[PDB]
């Protein structure tokens, strides 16, 4: 299975006018530990993306992405917005129906002219799954499904999301094998984003 | 799940002299344990005084032939009616069974 | 068969010179003047309208953007024009996918000019009616300004004009430029000489078309600037022109 | 057999390319269409001639529905503007719609439109459309918007414009009566004064065609159930025509 | 005339000035003649050279062991005829082991002439052949023109001056029509009607060509001191 | 496609467009080579444009097609870009192939090909462009000097000019050329090159590149400030 | 020059689409068709004693529903018919109901414009009636020109003397849309064309096409003289 | 005027000229003529004795299509062929298609739109022959005549070639004089009798004629040439 | 008017412009003896700065078969190319030296390729050079063939091509008979030079090459030819 070679999980939560997304930071071949700086989230103006799968994908992903961005920019003279991002994540995906990308790729944003919090995530084809409480995806989805409908809770301030999120992550990452050697949180508000780094017990 | 190969058996000999060269082959055509035909000759001239066997799958040794003699006759054409000498003619049927190398002729040929 | 109507557009004539880049070129002469001037901390382009010229005629044509370091002057047809800055668009992305860095300027200009070459020299169309000047900036030069022709050679130049008075604006950019300008000097020197060589009654704002690359402006390493109409209002009444 | 490979528009001695001169002049013996940007809609209107007494002359219909928001218009030859609305209409689906899973804004269509007929005086063995475009638009992050295409692919946007024989004429006129304080009630009677100057024959509903980009219409939306599903184009009846006449 | 610029144009009369002129580089090949009998069919050829340091121009191909040509007119159009006359009797031998008719043969040659007076950018063929052979129904001679006509005749005389020669033939036709097994009877009378298309030359061993086929004899081309008998 | 045939014969046996191209080369500016001892030096000349050229970004016109080997040119600029690119990439190509860098014959012979071909290709134009190819072979220390024409024909040529009033030069050429004994040290090499463009450059010492090839890929471009020494050089000598 | 192949000439002129136009009119022919709101009637009026008559048509049956008659010379004709019938089947294969007049007629229209645009094509010098019977809209008459033109009809009269028949039924029309009556229209259609040309039309010198709500047929030479 | 030197070009009267100059070309071959009878068709051919070289009896002129239809024309003979080679493919896939040989209708329209396909451009030249053809089907006997321009038309007797008005003349009167119809050897005999009277124009060579029929009851509806008595019966009837 | 129109004549217009510009290039001469066959070219340098061993008028096609060119030398170049490829791969595929016939036809077809192939258009014009084709085979000895770009060969004891090919072709009617030595044909095609061209005759304005069934095709040097130039001035005077 190519999604489980090199690992990795993503989260993202809605919490009041807020959007919190966090992924590990390993990287590796099967069993062996190659790096844990690899990280898996990316953004394109005011739009994040975290993608987990296949680190070739991911990285191939990402560029095409910001290609893809980069002109849309030019052509419609503004920043592209979450929901839109979203359409063309997924009509990308699905123009590989057939030799697909192995990827899990997750969207968190803030529209900029609603100020309204969106979050959604993709199977490996293109399918949208549209969330009001948080999406997860990676090697240890089971494991953090588990923390997000325990620890969720429907309004948080940015302070109670960076916990409730830190720890779901951590600990879905504690109990799987291929995930975790450090850990990234992203907090965004409408005109600020804070980036924090976990400490964690790497093994 | 098609099989396009056979057998037909038979068995040639070719045997060099000092001043002359000698080709025998059987006659027989068989399938698997009956007989098709006990008189179809597997030897033939094909021309300039060169004579040629390619046994096993019957079907390919027959398009082999075919393909020899053509190969003599636009060799005459396109020469000047210059005669093909044996070693030029073992090149030339040496590139015409490389040409199917990865659907090859299911033979052995001797002339 | 069709061989009477064909106009052999890629042909040399018997003093060796290709008519139909000849024609382009005297098309181009008659579009609106563009004028591009590179001082020590920045780049300044300037493009005097000259088609639609009426009232009733939103602003919502002559400056475009390639990436974030790179804009274009364009003078001639407009939609050929879209088209090669559509195509230098793409390069430009393309080029940052596969390297991982910004393009150099001189890399996307010389590619523009191949393209230009191209239908000069084979097949049997028409060539492109189109003059661009470049303003860039790159890690290996710094500040960079070019110009292309339909003939496909580009040249790189300190102050250059393109359109209906280049002569005349060359004649006054020759004198009173120097190596050691700043951008506000560059952006004074460019709207003299747009009044100098106009052909109108006044140099109003609403016939202009502005743009600056420079650094720093709530940005990073270079920021590219497009003057908003009121924005070019008050940089006519700071320079002197005030019309 | 077809060996027309060669472009058929090339610059004369003096730079001007003739052919498209030429669609030009067949833009400007076309009957007038007019466009108005008022502060809350765009109206676009055009004269209905009929060919014969005997036709039907509601099966010809001079305006389009590009997209729910964007409409069109036209002056020249009539079959040219049918095939490139077709092909507009195309280009809006494969090129915006199936990507982002929306309608593409009024400028994007404007320029596929543009390089779809700038296309057409630069490829071998054929000949440029003879059509002037006005197309009024609406999109969430500009508003309403008006732009006018030419033969040559280039396009412009205006406050409000006119294209076809008195062009002059209504341009001189719409230049008088304009204040950057318009609605579209004001709009659509200006347009109606405007084109009553330039029609000869009967001036009544049946002899103008007349469309509006305004607000949305639940009405025209046949069906209920999703709050953020609305088509502001609009065509406004001939009944519609004759009251406000 | 702005009639004769390629050939897809008629004239206002309706004609074919390209096909014309190919026909008029025909009218001034060298003379060749063809003949038959019930039993064998000849083919006589005039040589010519460019200077006497130089060879004679080859002027008879052979097609086929029933089958062969000989050539008037521009020689690369002949061999690219002979060519595909040779692919043709291959096929046929291939496919069916069957000798192709000289009729057949005569009806390709006519299709694939007609191909290149009716389409933009090719030119009719240069070069007019006459074709014998032995075949199931016996001996045949055709005549070929580069504009597809094909005719059967029992002799024929193509190139420059041939009249007489055709002349000689139309006369003593009820002779050589009964020439049966003796070919040389035979091969004396072509050699005797080719000569009166001659002016100011004469036969020798170096500008004369013979080829002959029949009942038992596979087409054999007979030039040098092989014609010196015949002279 | 477009492909008409653009490149015809006249009655006379004569190949317009060939000529046009020679025309077109004649129209450029002029480049001249010539061969040392052991080195080889090509010099330019520089149109008279406008004095707010940047001297940094616009191309020089001499072209290194490898470490080894060099090309100028006359006639048009952006035909001997495709040209120089097209020398690039076969030189890259044989480099690996045969795992030695070309020769200098190899490189000229296989751009005389492309222009030949141009020449008798369908649907294009001949390029209007003619060429010098200076350099040295690997671990070779003869200088070697080529010229190609728009036609395809190459040959060596010990010295020579194309373009414009290259008729001039390359009379001065012959009159102070020799064969017996050509000149020994680079710096004469340099100063017959900058003498023989002089006779036509009269627009100064500003408008004039020079650049000196010699064996084991050492390819140095002079600076203006050496050029200028050359010319004063030349002009003192001129009268005393 | 211009006048050749379809460019636009100084005055914005396309003068090969003209010249079809006038081709159009080689064969001294003229057809009417009207609608009866229950049905529609085309008429023609075809004029050797070697030919055989039956053989002689310029009526068409494009579908079952649909009805075509063409002005202009035969071959261009029956490419056109041929043309519109691979369309109309094409059409039912691919969206699974029958095709309407209107959308053929659009469809036909824009192969003319086609033409009329592309150099190495040249336009075909006919003229193109559609009736039929729409399950959507009625009795309905469509017509298409070589210039790539296409409009709807109340009634509609082609050939070098249609003006007359033209005006005929225009002051029918104001007298007074559609008319009120498939053999009374048919009757109708007759009387207006002896009318506007003159003399008697026999059996032999008209053919009839009627479409009714599920089909389009052509009436035999009996059938005209039972009507006669 | 200028209107005539390519082909799909429109006069300004609505003509095309390269069809009329095919036309012309087609009334400068020899006569070719068709009769209908009561239950299958006749065709009927003059061949020009140019030379007595010419072996009598070959050099067939009328062909055959699939077992039923019989072919005939007059203009430029090789053009003819290229047309009848097309109708055999044509009925070649007819018959694979529906398994039913191809009704003469269906035969003529796919003739004609061949035809006037080579009107629709100017890269093509038009078919210089005026082609009678016909034969039997399911639903009777069909008699045919085709156009350069691609028109096409059933005919009671058709003729073409350079003695076409008499021949006309003399299928009219045979028309007028047989309301009831004619049996198929009769319209033999006719065909012959026209076609001498017809050479009658052409007094300067002799000729050969030639004659085919496809009848049911005859030749149970497929097409056979006539060599036998019926032949020399026919020759007979002609020369009285 | 194509470039595949027929004159009124007969004639197509392209080739005969060909032959033309053939008629313009530099004097080949070729000589067939019973001991080989000479081929031999003036060397036309423009200017006094142009390396005359740069010239190469006459090459090789195989070690039995080589060649001389005259008019459009750069046209030549893809034609001995093919021929090259012919004669390589017909020893890959039958182990034999090719015929010098078969090559000449191989070259022929080539040539023919502005139109229809000889086998049912690689090129927009006719070649403008015409070959002298040498060689040796062991069916018919010592050959020389010339080859036009109108698909036309033919055989020659011996032949001239270029300017001057009229009355250097004049002096080999008179001068050519069937017991002609190797040394007394070099010497032959040295003197024809020397009367053909409007420069004095030397080591370097000119060459020579021989063709023989023991040594194969070779290029004299400089030093061989001036030996045997001061030999023919010495015996004619």
């Amino acid at each position: 299975d190519p999604s489980s070679i090199n690992g990795g999980i993503v989260v993202a939560m809605t919490g009041k006018d807020c959007v919190a997304i966090a992924c590990d930071l390993r990287l590796g071949s099967q069993s062996l530990g190659v790096s844990n700086k690899f990280e898996k989230i990316f953004h394109y103006g005011h739009v994040f993306l975290g993608i987990t799968g296949l680190a070739t994908d991911v990285t191939t992903l990402n560029e095409m992405f910001r290609y893809k961005t980069n002109l849309y920019k030019l052509k419609e003279e503004r920043a592209i917005e979450p929901e839109t991002f979203t359409q063309l994540v997924s009509s990308s995906l699905y123009e590989r129906r057939f030799g697909p990308y192995f990827v899990g790729p997750v969207v968190a944003g803030i529209n900029s002219k609603s100020g309204k919090p969106f979050i959604a995530g993709f199977d490996l084809i293109g399918c949208i799954d549209e969330a009001k409480d948080f999406i997860v995806s990676g090697t240890a989805s089971d494991q953090l499904f588990g923390m997000c409908e325990s620890l969720y809770e429907p309004n948080l301030e940015p302070e109670d999301l960076f916990e409730t999120i830190s720890q779901a992550l951590l600990n879905a990452a504690d109990r799987d094998a291929l995930s975790g050697w450090g850990a990234v949180v992203y907090i965004i508000k409408k005109d600020e984003v804070v980036k924090r780094y976990l400490k964690m017990r790497q093994d | 799940q098609f099989n396009p190969y056979g057998d037909n058996g038979g068995t040639i000999l070719g045997i060099a002299g000092e001043d002359f060269a000698v080709l025998a082959g059987d006659t027989r055509n068989i399938t698997d344990y009956s007989i098709n035909s006990r008189y179809e000759p597997k030897v033939f001239d094909c021309g300039d005084n060169i004579v040629m066997s390619a046994n096993g799958f019957a079907a390919d040794g027959d398009a082999l032939v075919k393909r020899f003699k053509n190969s003599v006759k636009w060799y005459h054409f396109d020469h000047n009616d210059k005669k093909l000498s044996i070693n030029s003619a073992a090149r030339n049927i040496q590139h015409l069974l490389y040409g199917k190398r990865f659907f090859p002729y299911y033979v052995h040929t001797i002339i | 068969g069709s061989r009477r109507y064909d106009s052999r557009t890629t042909i040399f004539s018997p003093e060796g010179r290709l008519y139909q880049v000849e024609y382009a070129l005297e098309s181009i002469s008659h579009a609106g003047t563009a004028i591009g001037i590179m001082a020590s901390d920045g780049i300044v382009l300037a493009a005097e309208r000259k088609v639609t010229s009426t009232l009733l005629e939103q602003d919502t044509e002559k400056l475009y953007k390639l990436n974030d370091k790179i804009a274009v002057a364009v003078a001639g047809l407009t939609a050929d024009a879209e088209i090669l800055i559509n195509t230098a668009r793409i390069h430009a992305q393309n080029y940052l996918k596969t390297y991982n860095e910004d393009i150099p300027v001189e890399i996307l200009v010389r590619r523009l000019s191949d393209i230009k070459q191209g239908y000069t020299q084979h097949g049997g169309l028409r060539p492109f009616g189109v003059s661009f000047i470049y303003a860039g900036y790159d890690d290996r030069y710094g500040y960079q300004l070019y110009t292309s022709n339909p003939s496909g050679n580009y040249t790189g130049w300190k102050a250059i004009s393109v359109g209906a008075n280049t002569s005349a604006a060359q004649t006054l950019l020759q004198m009173d430029y120097k190596d050691d300008m700043k951008v506000d000097d560059a952006i004074e020197l460019a709207l003299k000489t747009l009044s100098k060589t106009t052909d109108s009654s006044a140099l109003t704002y609403d016939r202009l078309e502005f743009a600056t690359i420079r650094k720093g402006a709530n940005d990073g390493e270079v920021y590219q600037k497009i003057f908003k109409p009121q924005e070019i209002k008050d940089i006519l009444v700071k320079t002197g022109i005030t019309k | 057999t077809d060996r027309y490979s060669f472009s058929l528009t090339t610059f004369s001695p003096s730079g001007k390319l003739g052919q498209i001169d030429y669609a030009l002049t067949a833009v400007k013996q076309g009957v007038t269409s007019l466009g108005i940007k008022a502060t809350n809609g765009v109206v676009i209107a055009t004269e209905k001639k009929s060919s014969s007494p005997l036709a039907m002359s509601e099966t010809l219909s001079k305006v389009s529905l590009l997209t729910p928001d964007i409409g069109a218009v036209y002056s020249g030859m009539g079959p040219d503007y049918r095939v490139l609305v077709d092909k507009s209409r195309k280009v809006a689906h494969t090129s915006y719609k199936r990507i982002y899973g929306e309608y593409p804004p009024t400028k994007l269509l404007v320029s596929e439109v543009a390089k779809i007929m700038q296309e057409a005086t630069q490829s071998g063995g054929v000949r440029p459309f003879g059509v002037s475009l006005l197309i009024a638009g609406h999109d969430e992050f500009n508003g309403f918007s008006l732009y006018q295409v030419d033969p040559s692919g280039s396009y412009f946007p205006w406050k409000a414009t006119a294209i076809g024989k008195g062009s002059v004429a209504a341009k001189t006129f719409l230049e008088k009566r304009w204040n950057d304080e318009l609605e579209l009630e004001d709009a659509i009677h200006i347009a109606l004064l405007t084109l009553k100057e330039s029609v000869e024959g009967e001036f009544n509903g049946d002899t103008i065609e007349l469309a509006i980009i305004g607000d949305e219409n639940p009405d025209l939306l046949g069906y209920t159930g999703i709050p953020t599903d609305g088509p502001r184009f609009r065509k406004l009846t001939s009944q519609e025509i004759n009251d406000r006449l | 005339n702005n009639y004769d610029g390629d050939t897809v144009t008629f004239s206002p009369t309706g004609r074919l000035f390209q096909v014309e002129y190919a026909l008029e580089a025909i009218k001034q090949g060298s003379v060749t003649v063809g003949l038959r009998s019930n039993t064998h069919a000849v083919l006589v050829a005039l040589k010519r050279n460019a200077d006497e340091l130089s060879s004679y121009q080859k002027k008879i191909i052979k097609c086929d062991e029933h089958m062969g040509l000989s050539l008037a007119g521009l020689a690369p159009d002949a061999r690219v005829l002979s060519n595909y006359l040779r692919q043709q009797c291959n096929y046929s031998s291939l496919v069916f082991n069957r000798k192709l008719a000289v009729e057949r043969a005569g009806h390709l040659l006519c299709d694939k002439a007609q191909k290149n007076t009716q389409s933009y950018g090719g030119r009719p063929y240069g070069v007019g052949l006459l074709i014998i052979g032995y075949d199931k129904s016996g001996a045949h001679l055709l005549e070929f023109q580069p504009s597809g006509n094909v005719t059967e005749l029992y002799g024929t005389a193509i190139g420059a001056r041939s009249q007489g020669a055709k002349t000689y033939l139309e006369r003593t036709l009820d002779t050589f029509i009964k020439i049966d097994g003796n070919p040389d009877e035979l091969i004396k009378a072509g050699v005797e009607a080719i000569s009166q298309s001659l002016r100011d030359e004469s036969l020798t061993v170096d500008n004369l060509s013979i080829a002959i086929v029949g009942k038992d004899t596979p087409f054999t081309i007979y030039d040098g001191e092989a014609v010196a008998k015949y002279i | 496609g477009y492909d008409r045939a653009l490149s015809i014969f006249s009655p006379d046996g004569h190949i317009f467009q060939v000529e046009y191209a020679l025309e077109a080369v004649k129209r450029g500016t002029c480049a001249v080579g010539v061969k040392g001892k052991n080195c080889v030096v090509l010099g330019c000349e520089r149109r008279s444009t406008l004095k707010l050229q940047d001297t940094r970004i616009t191309p020089s016109k001499v072209s290194k097609i490898d470490s080894h080997v060099v090309l100028s040119f006359s006639g048009l600029n952006a035909d001997s870009r495709i040209l120089i690119e097209k020398a690039r990439v076969e030189a890259q190509s044989h480099r690996l192939t045969l795992e030695d860098p070309v020769t200098v014959e190899y490189l000229t012979r296989y751009v005389a090909g492309v222009q030949q071909r141009y020449t008798q290709s369908g649907g294009v134009r001949p390029f209007g462009v003619s060429t010098l190819i200076a350099g040295f072979d690997p671990r070779d220390d003869e200088p070697k000097l080529y010229q190609t024409e728009p036609s395809g024909i190459y040959s060596s040529w010990s010295a020579q000019t194309i373009g414009r009033n290259s008729k001039t030069v390359r009379e001065f050429l012959e009159k102070n050329y020799d064969r017996k004994e050509p000149p020994a040290t680079v710096e004469e090499c340099v100063k017959l090159t900058v003498r023989s463009l002089l006779e036509v450059v009269q627009t100064g010492a500003k408008n004039i590149e020079i650049t000196v090839v010699k064996p084991d890929s050492d390819i140095v471009a002079l600076s203006s400030e050496e050029i200028n020494q050359y010319v004063t050089q030349i002009e003192q000598e001129k009268q005393e | 020059y211009d006048r050749h192949i379809t460019i636009f000439s100084p005055e914005g002129r396309l003068y090969q689409v003209e010249y079809a136009f006038k081709a159009t009119n080689q064969t001294n022919i003229n057809s009417l068709a009207v609608r009866g709101k229950d049905c529609t009637v085309v008429i023609s009026q075809k004029k050797d004693k070697l030919l055989d008559p039956t053989t002689v048509s310029y009526i068409f049956c494009i579908s079952r529903t649909i009805g075509m008659v063409v002005n202009g010379p035969i071959p261009d004709a029956r490419n056109a018919a041929l043309r519109a019938k691979a369309e109309a089947a094409e059409f039912r294969y691919k969206y699974g109901y029958d095709m309407p007049c209107d959308v053929l007629a659009k469809r036909m229209a824009n192969l003319s414009q086609i033409y009329t645009q592309r150099a190495y094509m040249r336009p075909l010098g006919v003229i193109l009636t559609f009736v039929s019977v729409d399950e959507e809209l009625g009795p309905s008459i469509y017509k298409t020109d070589p210039a790539g033109y296409y409009v709807g009809y109340k009634a509609t009269a082609t050939g070098p003397k249609q003006q007359e028949i033209t005006t005929n039924l225009e002051n029918h029309f104001k007298k007074s849309d559609h008319i009120n009556e498939w053999e009374k229209v048919v009757e109708f259609a007759i009387t207006h064309m002896i009318d506007a040309l003159g003399t008697e039309f026999s059996k032999n010198d008209l053919e009839v096409g009627v479409a009714t709500k599920d089909k389009f047929f052509t009436l035999s030479a009996e059938n005209i003289e039972e009507r006669l | 005027t200028g209107y005539d030197l390519s082909n799909s070009v429109f006069s300004p009267d609505g003509r095309n000229f390269q069809v009329e100059y095919a036309v012309k070309a087609v009334e400068n071959g020899t006569t070719s003529i068709g009769i209908k009878c009561n239950d299958g068709v006749v065709f009927a051919v003059e061949k020009l004795i140019t030379s007595k070289l010419l072996v009598p009896q070959k050099n067939v002129k009328i062909q055959v299509v699939d077992r039923h239809i019989g072919c005939v024309y007059s203009g430029l003979i090789p053009d003819g062929r290229h047309l009848v080679n097309r109708g055999r493919e044509e009925a070649a896939s007819f018959k694979k298609l529906y398994k039913t040989p191809i009704p003469i209708p269906a035969f003529a329209d796919r003739l004609g739109q061949y035809v006037q396909a080579h009107t629709l451009y100017n890269s093509v030249r038009p078919f210089g022959v005026s082609t009678i053809f016909g034969g039997v089907d399911k639903n009777g006997a069909h008699l045919y005549m085709l156009e350069p321009s691609g028109s096409y038309w059933g005919y009671k007797g058709a003729a073409t070639g350079k003695g076409r008005q008499s021949a006309k003349a003399e299928l009219e009167k045979l028309v007028d004089h047989h309301p009831e119809g004619l049996s198929a050897r009769e319209a033999v005999k006719q065909a012959a009798k026209i076609i001498y009277l017809a050479h009658e124009d052409n007094k300067e060579k002799d000729f050969e004629l030639e004659i085919s029929w496809c009848s049911l009851s005859e030749t149970n509806g497929l097409h056979k040439f006539v060599k036998g008595d019926l032949l020399q019966e026919a020759i007979d009837f002609a020369q009285k | 008017r194509g470039v595949s129109t027929f004159s009124p004549e007969g004639r197509l217009f392209q080739v005969e412009y060909s032959l033309e510009a053939i008629k313009l290039g530099s004097t080949a001469i070729g000589i067939a003896t019973k001991e080989g066959v000479v081929l031999g070219v003036e060397k036309r340098a423009t200017s006094p700065l142009l390396e005359s061993d740069s010239i190469e008028k006459i090459v090789e096609i195989d070690r039995h078969i080589g060649c001389a060119m005259s008019g459009l030398t750069a046209d030549a170049r893809s034609m001995i190319e093919h021929a090259r490829t012919a004669a390589v791969t017909h020893n890959l595929y039958y182990d034999e030296d090719i015929n010098v016939e078969s090559l000449t036809q191989s070259v022929c077809d080539l040539a023919l390729r502005f139109g229809e192939g000889a086998s049912g258009r690689l090129m927009s014009r006719p070649f403008g050079v015409a070959l002298l084709i040498a060689g040796h085979d062991a069916d018919d000895g010592y050959q020389l063939f010339h080859a036009e770009p109108s698909g036309t060969f033919y055989r020659y004891n011996a032949k001239a091509i270029g300017s001057g090919s009229e009355g250097a072709q004049a002096e080999l009617l008179n001068e050519w008979h069937s017991s002609l030595t190797l040394k007394e044909a070099e010497l032959l095609v040295l003197k024809i030079l020397k009367q053909v061209m409007e420069e004095k005759l030397d080591e370097n304005n000119a060459q020579l090459s021989c063709i023989t069934k023991q040594d194969g095709f070779k290029i004299y040097d400089n030093e061989k030819t001036a030996e045997l130039i001061k030999e023919l001035k010495e015996k004619e005077a």
